[PDB]
């Protein structure tokens, strides 16, 4: 009941179909993520070793790198302005958000932590983990050994603060410096715990920009994010 | 700087308004002029629509 | 042989007739929320459907069987009803097994190996299994269809599916569906949920009270099973393996005849506590149902 | 674009030879493909059609059974075998390009040719009329079957031959002109009869001028009319 | 000085707003206060268009009321054909954060853009069968939100900086740059005569810009939150505005002001998308709240709703003869209702 040109017609439709089933397969394997930070925070060197193994306005920028055959495309905003509220709307399907943070400034930390805190309560980005990179320890333990400048002028809180028994010590460092490495971490934390409701989850990291291990340390943490979206999936909590 | 802010709005100062009554009874013509040719106030017979 | 039975026409007719009462409503139920999954492109609802099409075919044969329990054994109705109501009767329990052990692996697999085997957790491979299953399955347990099985006896009875002391091609039968269709995916099942918590207890993100609650689902799930189907399964084994030693002693029989029906009636209560641990027992399914049945 | 064909000859009673055309400038893998082919001094006869992603092969009534079409995505060129050859198979063979989606003209390229030698919806058209520079003429050509489908698109298409060259398209589906030819031509008509206008006349558009349907297969041409100077 | 300046302003300001109460002698509600309600509209849904892996931001009619263009996160624009549902294109693009889409009106070409800064000309009539990229348009400095065609060699966007530009196609420089606003701007509106472009930003603002000159003509105020979708009315001298206070607007252009303000109180999700039926008498909005909306606008009542996507509704688009309105939402599907 169908002319002869109208009968190709659909013929041409089903050979599109077969291509976007073949599209479908790739884009279910691959995992994307974003990356996100500041000007003094060094998020373009760990972008450059990342890529390393494993036009003038434009503004977004893309990396892919694999760990044990599975594909990760990551996403670092460039040329866009300070406002942020509209277009992070287009990513509340990403398996995890990167915030890389530099530790050495003790003057911008505070700018960091409101930064943090406006990610976290967003109302589009519920149910996006967070990974959190404290970058820049080399600086950090240097700049305490020496006690030029001081912590507690702009953290008053840091006096009555002691180190936590679940603490893990690298090995052969200064205990004041396990103490400041420390005291910053529970910081992020205290924005995580406040408002989480079990739907995501923050997960700390201590990171130098030259270490290579930056890529297994995304691999593990995604690895927990799928899992924790399965057991939901499959009704199993 | 904030001297050509000045200029900008004084443009918009020298115009010729009209009053609401008159804009409201235009809007209400040109919607009891084009009635007819509307498919959707008035749903079309079957067999002449190309959907349904 | 002499048997005779005080129990067989009070405890099977009202156990039959709780099942039916309750468990035609929820098995309803849960395949409405099973097609409400396979709608979102989930692939449980594929294995959750045919579940509860098993179930929902058991309970439409039970009422038959019902009536030749209060008839103190005999079958009136015809040859052809014999065989088909019976076979749906004696086969369902192990399409209900084999769709919980492909649950459970389905779960396994997406649980325990995350990031990979992406092409098995789809819903075209679910449907190939599923059909897979089902012919497999009505396949291996068709021997009694190419026999005779309504048989008369001197003491006023006609029984259906089964004759006292058994024919001698039964008993082979019997072994085979103790060890292949009831401890094979009991086992697989176990190791699943084994492995299921085993990766789950080394997750950060989960809560002490969610990996207890988890522990809870799969422990009950697995004993569930077990309490519902081994009696029946060690009386059809005791009685196998004891007939192939004297074929001629039938005073077995005459003693375990009451625990054999009323066994054989227990096995029944999977079809009713399948859609509560399977549907009613999450709130995102319960969500489903109640909205359903606001319209 | 360009499509060369070659494997013509001279070829004894009951052999058997292969035909390629190589296909060079256009997305090869998205279009169909026909044959088509003309008598020593007659007109056209549709042979095979080979469809996008092989899964669409037709063959007319004169040739089922003796004549197989295939293609070559990869290597851009498709192939026709031919088998136990008689005498009525003496034609210069043409390839011909087509594209089936909405809005689509398809039979818009056709090639060069090659020559080969051996030692039903019926379409009445006229056989000659007197061209003088400046005036109007009017082909028309009858149909035995209304092409006027119920979708509202009537399948007739118009060819125009010049001497010693490939058919090129003019007009297609009755209404529509062709990409590149001049707005003088024009089609009109309605179910089972149709004419051609062509309006303030120039030189070098003398030649032969063919109708085909395209309702259902198989295709059917026309006798041609000669339009001489 | 700065201050007396400013001081001025204010004073030029306090102006413009004695000039609007003099005006104002009604209300629309009131002289509409005889006609008939139109009753209740009941949309059905006749077609469901599959295929897309992802999310749906952008849609766009054609000219000829039957061919229909979609963007999707993942890469794609496919064109539709609406009466059979079959598709005639898919189209990958180099960059997948894609935001808008436009459809010549000659037919020719389409348009696409959206994080990468940059708006892409696409030809569908090649001499060879595929579709290629035609010029690439770059001088954003930030992202695009909104592009429309004029004519095969003209074309106007909005994007993240609080500007916009109209574009020579095959130079493939900017014409004229319209600068005033102080936020990012999400929309942008053709008249019929294309003369003329309405624009709202996030920062309760919508302004006009005259296409040949390059200046604003009126400002428009009124809302409190940002403005996500414009329109204009089929006549030239009225357009909508879609904000985040779960609200909709008219304004009028001869008599700048506000008429009509289309709330209620159940509703408290914002507005992605607002456009108008053939006669003007029907506004349709897409909401938050994974709903779209019906209202009538000359009364501000709700007439119908239109209820059948699980997710939120992104864009919404109504057809040049009036037969038909399609709707995208983030679960991957396009519906037409009619």
């Amino acid at each position: 009941t169908l002319s002869a040109e109208d009968k190709a017609a659909v013929e041409r439709s089903k050979m599109i179909e077969k291509q976007l089933q073949k599209d479908k397969q790739v884009y279910r394997a691959t995992h994307r993520l974003l990356l996100l930070g500041a000007d003094n925070s060094g998020k373009s060197t760990i972008v450059k070793q990342m890529r390393i193994y494993h036009v003038k306005t434009s503004g977004i920028f893309e990396t892919k790198f694999q760990v044990d055959k599975v594909n990760f495309h990551m996403f670092d905003v460039g040329a866009q302005r300070d406002e942020r509220r509209k277009w992070i709307q287009c990513f509340n399907d990403v398996t995890a958000i990167i915030f890389v943070v530099d530790s050495s400034d003790y003057n911008r930390l505070q700018e960091a932590l409101n930064d943090f805190k406006s990610i976290w309560n967003n109302r589009w980005l519920r149910t996006i983990s967070v990974i959190l990179f404290l970058n820049k320890q080399d600086l950090l333990a240097e700049k305490v050994l020496a006690g030029k400048s001081k912590i507690e002028d702009y953290f008053p809180e840091f006096a009555r603060y002691t180190t936590p028994e679940d603490a893990t010590p690298e090995p052969g460092e200064d205990p004041r410096v396990t103490r400041a490495k420390y005291f910053i971490r529970d910081e992020f934390l205290r924005i995580s715990t406040a408002s989480g409701d079990g739907r995501h989850y923050c997960y700390p990291h201590f990171t130098c920009s030259v270490d290579t291990e930056n890529a297994r340390r995304i691999f593990n943490d995604c690895r927990d994010i799928i899992q924790r979206m399965h057991l939901r999936q499959y009704e199993l909590l | 700087q904030a001297r050509k802010l000045v200029e900008q709005l004084k443009m918009e100062a020298n115009i010729d308004r009209i009053k609401v009554s008159k804009a409201a009874a235009d809007l209400m013509a040109y919607c009891e002029a084009h009635a007819k040719e509307d498919p959707l106030l008035t749903p079309v017979p079957a067999s002449e629509n190309p959907f349904r | 042989c002499h048997v005779d039975s005080r129990v067989d026409h009070l405890f099977p007719p009202s156990l039959y007739i709780f099942v039916i009462g309750v468990g035609l409503p929820t098995n309803c139920l849960a395949l409405w929320a099973a097609y409400r999954q396979v709608q979102q492109r989930n692939e449980l609802g594929v294995y959750l459907m045919n579940l509860s099409i098993a179930d929902l075919l058991y309970i439409c044969t039970l009422p038959l069987w019902v009536d030749y329990f209060l008839h103190h054994d005999n079958w009136i109705h015809g040859p052809g009803s014999c065989k088909l109501f019976g076979f749906i009767f004696y086969t369902n329990i192990y399409i209900s097994i084999a769709f919980l052990c492909c649950i459970s692996v389905d779960r396994y697999l997406a649980v325990a190996h995350p990031l990979r085997f992406a092409r098995l957790r789809r819903v075209k491979t679910a449907v190939a299994v599923s059909s897979v299953v089902w012919a497999t399955e009505l396949g291996a347990n068709s021997a009694p269809l190419f026999h005779d099985e309504l048989f008369r006896d001197r003491y006023n009875h006609t029984f259906c599916f089964e004759k006292f002391p058994m024919e001698g091609w039964v008993a082979w039968m019997n072994l085979y569906r103790v060890f292949v269709g009831f401890l094979f995916p009991w086992a697989l099942m176990l190791l699943s949920y084994r492995g299921i918590l085993r990766a789950v207890r080394g997750s950060v993100s989960t809560e002490r009270q969610e990996k207890a609650k988890i522990k809870r689902l799969a422990l009950s799930l697995i004993a569930i099973v077990l309490v519902c189907f081994a009696p029946y399964h060690v009386l059809l084994l005791s009685r196998s393996a004891i007939y192939l030693g004297r074929p001629w002693d039938c005073g077995f029989e005459e003693r375990v005849f009451s625990a054999y029906h009323s066994s054989l009636a227990f096995t029944s209560l999977n079809c009713v506590a399948d859609p509560i641990l399977y549907c009613l027992v999450n709130e995102g399914a319960r969500s489903d149902v109640a909205k359903a049945l606001h319209n | 674009v360009q499509l060369v064909e070659s494997g013509g000859g001279l070829v004894q009673p009951g052999g058997s030879r292969k035909l390629s055309c190589s296909a060079s400038g256009f997305a090869f893998s998205s279009f169909g493909m026909h044959w088509v082919r003309q008598a020593p001094e007659k007109g056209l006869e549709w042979v095979a059609y080979i469809s996008s992603g092989s899964g669409t092969i037709y063959y007319a009534d004169t040739v089922k059974g003796r004549f197989t079409i295939s293609r070559d995505d990869p290597k851009n060129t498709l192939f026709l075998q031919m088998t136990s050859l008689r005498s009525e198979d003496t034609a210069m063979y043409y390839c011909v390009r087509s594209i089936y989606y909405y809005g689509s003209s398809p039979f818009d390229f056709w090639g060069q040719g090659t020559t080969l030698t051996v030692s039903d919806i019926v379409m009445t058209q006229t056989s000659s009329v007197p061209v003088t520079p400046g005036e109007s003429v009017s082909i028309s050509c009858r149909s035995s079957k209304s092409l006027l489908h119920s979708n509202g698109n009537t399948y007739l298409y118009w060819f125009l031959q010049r001497p010693g060259q490939s058919p090129q398209l003019l007009i297609y589906r009755m209404s529509n002109l062709a990409s590149g030819v001049p707005d003088r031509f024009s089609g009109s008509g309605s179910g089972t009869a149709f004419t051609l206008t062509i309006s303030r006349l120039e030189a070098e558009d003398v030649g032969v001028y063919y109708c085909m349907q395209h309702l259902e297969y198989p295709l059917t041409f026309g006798a041609g009319t000669k339009l001489e100077l | 000085e700065l201050d007396q300046l400013r001081q001025e302003a204010e004073q030029l300001k306090n102006q413009i707003r004695d000039a609007r109460k003099a005006c104002a002698d009604a209300t629309l509600s009131q002289i509409t206060n005889n006609i008939d309600p139109v009753g209740r509209i009941q949309m059905r849904t006749r077609r469901t268009l599959r295929g897309h892996l992802a999310k749906i931001y952008a849609m766009h009619w054609g000219t000829d009321s039957r061919l229909l263009v979609s963007a999707s996160q993942d890469g794609k624009l496919i064109i539709w054909d609406s009466y059979t549902t079959n598709k005639v294109h898919a189209i990958p693009l180099r960059s997948s954060w894609v935001m808008t889409c436009a459809y010549a009106p000659s037919g020719n070409y389409v348009a696409c853009g959206g994080l990468d800064n940059i708006c892409s000309i696409y030809n569908l009539k090649t001499r060879e069968g595929n579709v290629r990229v035609s010029r690439e348009l770059a001088g954003h400095t930030g992202y695009l939100s909104c592009c429309r065609f004029l004519d095969d060699n003209q074309i106007v966007t909005s994007s993240g900086d609080t500007t916009c530009a109209l574009w020579d196609i095959e130079t493939g420089q900017q014409t004229t740059t319209f600068t005033g606003h102080t936020g990012d701007v999400m929309s942008l509106s053709l008249a019929p005569d294309t003369r003329l472009f309405v624009s709202g930003a996030c920062d309760a603002s919508a302004k006009l810009w005259d296409v040949r000159e390059g200046m604003c003509r009126q400002t428009f105020t009124g809302h409190e939150s940002d403005i996500n979708a414009i329109c204009f009315f089929p006549n030239g001298n009225a357009f909508a505005t879609g904000s985040d206070d779960a609200t909709c607007r008219l304004f009028d252009l001869r008599a700048d002001q506000e008429l009509m303000t289309y709330s209620h109180d159940n509703i408290i999700c914002g507005i992605t998308s607002v456009s108008f039926s053939k006669s003007g008498r029907l506004l349709l909005a897409g909401y938050d709240d994974f709903n779209c909306n019906v209202w009538d606008a000359l009364k501000a009542d709700r007439a119908g709703v239109l209820a059948g996507h699980d997710n939120r509704v992104s864009c919404l688009g109504v057809t040049d003869d009036g037969m038909a309105v399609a709707t995208g939402s983030w679960d991957s599907f396009l519906k037409i209702w009619n």
